[PDB]
């Protein structure tokens, strides 16, 4: 079959900048190309058809250009609702698809928004004891979490969890969760998790006692 | 078998024969071979719906690589209708006139 | 204008699902319909599709003789029944409609529906609340089940703006678990009630929990 190569296969720019992204395909496929964008969790919206129609609503910045083996699509100014990852399309033979260009967006820099939850009784009536720690809006992905039992650094039980890129302001918001047993819960004191991010002076740490 | 998904391209206009029927010359640029020739007469696009009747018998594309020739020969209907060659968003049409 | 999915869930390896969609908005009889499939982090797979005739149905070799595809014209409806299943089979499956008569672009997609193909049993969550403290966030924990998914909402859907669902983590446990949080004014605490609305199908388990701190 018609094997499609995209690229690149991840890229981040800034409102505004012209995002150009290629696919190739194994064998002329005439003008029979078209691109879609797939948000996570929706299904694929369409854009363009015979490698340069665009489609019917969808904004003018989307483009395409292309013959027979080598196609591109390229966004003019790309906006924060364009974060998404985006498929080509062959139908000249059959049917085969890319393996997707996923496009993040480059903001200000945004410190996180750190809370902490202690857990509830409901949970620790039954053995197990779950510590979150949430940041909240922050730019950009990366952040190291640390906890702290009693000022005793932790290893091999936080997992980490994090949202897509925000929609609307293209920030992301992470889920810090602590696996622990309601054993060794009660065996200490206070708990608390301490966030490094870039867009922090010093790193900010958010405590609760076992009790108030 | 199964039906030509590619496109195809006529390489001579379709001509008018003893009584009628029309005969049309395709080339298919498809890699889907062997495969049956999507051809038919129709009058409404929406529908395709076969009007007419095709007269060449079971037109399957030998080939399995780019670029083939093929010869179909349909019995067209009184008046207007179109020549329809391949499938989906690539199919190729012709209008056609047949008097009497 | 719409295709609307239904049927998918869990299936034992070696079983059987019935896929079923719902065509609205357009002569059903005239387009190709095809199913394709989305694994979990991975790509767009064809499987199936048909227009009229034994000749205008085709399948993927993947899915060859283990999956058939079947049209109601009268109902506007597309069948895809999948047989002698396996764990690979696990996916999204979107009901798509061609832009014509088949191999075309896609101008019409489903919402997709997940068919697990798993082989452990089924397993409900549980829903703990995350109470909270220039404004507070709270939130709900669901943890250890599976499979996926898992649906939340909160207030029924009158709370929309300022939502962070997080994706599912699978725990060492082998039971996926996650959190869902909003944030949402401090000096409105003492009045309005916010409670999710957890809901995960595949074990028919449909939650609620209040916040309070």
């Amino acid at each position: 079959d018609i094997q499609m190569t995209q690229s690149p296969s991840t890229l981040s720019a800034s409102v505004g900048d012209r995002v150009t992204m290629t696919c190739r395909a194994s064998q002329t496929i005439s003008g029979w190309l078209a691109w879609y964008q797939q948000k996570p969790g929706k299904a694929p919206k369409l854009l363009i058809y015979q490698a340069s129609r665009l489609e019917s609503g969808i904004p003018s910045r989307f483009s395409g250009s292309g013959s027979g083996t080598e196609f591109t699509l390229t966004i003019s100014s790309l906006q924060p609702d364009d974060v998404a990852t985006y498929y080509c399309q062959q139908y000249s033979t059959f049917w085969t698809f890319g393996l997707g260009t996923k496009v993040e967006i480059k903001r200000t820099v945004a410190a996180p928004s750190v809370f902490i939850f202690p857990p509830s009784d409901e949970q620790l009536k039954s053995g197990t004891a779950s510590v979150v720690c949430l940041l909240n809006n922050f730019y950009p992905r990366e952040a190291k979490v640390q906890w702290k039992v009693d000022n005793a650094l932790q290893s091999g039980n936080s997992q980490e969890s994090v949202t897509e890129q925000d929609s609307k302001d293209s920030t992301y918001s992470l889920s810090s969760t602590l696996t622990l047993s309601k054993a060794d819960y009660e065996k200490h004191k206070v708990y608390a998790c301490e966030v490094t991010h870039q867009g922090l002076s010093s790193p900010v740490t958010k405590s609760f006692n076992r009790g108030e | 078998y199964s039906l030509c998904t590619a496109a195809f391209t006529f390489t001579k206009i379709p001509a008018e024969t003893l009584h009628g029927t029309v005969t049309v010359e395709v080339q298919y640029a498809g890699t889907d071979g062997p495969c049956k020739v999507p051809a038919q007469m129709a009058v409404d696009m929406q529908t395709l719906t076969p009007v007419g009747r095709l007269i060449t018998a079971n037109p399957v594309i030998t080939e399995s690589t780019e670029n083939s020739k093929m010869m179909l020969e349909l019995d067209p209907p009184f008046g207007d209708s179109y020549i329809v060659i391949g499938v989906g968003e690539k199919k190729i049409t012709h209008h056609w006139h047949r008097s009497g | 204008v719409q295709l609307l999915e239904s049927g998918g869930g869990l299936v034992q390896p070696g079983g059987s699902l019935r896929l079923s969609c719902a065509a609205s908005g357009f002569t059903f009889k005239n387009y190709a319909m095809a199913w394709v499939r989305q694994a979990p982090g991975k790509g767009l797979e064809w499987v199936s599709l048909l227009y009229n005739s034994e000749e205008s149905t085709y399948y993927a070799d993947s899915v060859k003789g283990r999956f058939t595809i079947s049209r109601d014209n009268s109902k506007n409806t597309l069948f895809l029944q999948m047989n002698r299943l396996r764990v690979e089979d696990t996916a999204v499956y979107f009901c798509v409609r061609d832009r014509s008569n088949g191999w075309s672009s896609i101008n019409l997609w489903g919402r997709g529906t997940l068919v697990t193909v798993s082989s452990a049993s089924t397993k409900g969550p549980s829903v703990f609340p995350l109470a909270p403290s220039g404004t507070a966030a709270l939130g709900c924990l669901v943890k250890d089940y599976f499979p996926e998914p898992v649906t939340v909402s909160w207030n029924s859907g009158a709370l929309t703006s300022g939502v962070h669902t997080f994706p599912a983590v699978l725990q060492s446990s082998g039971l996926y678990s996650l959190s869902s949080v909003v944030t949402v004014p401090s000096s409105s605490l003492g009045t309005q009630t916010y409670i999710c609305n957890v809901n995960h199908k595949p074990s028919n388990t449909k939650v609620d929990k209040r916040v309070e701190p």
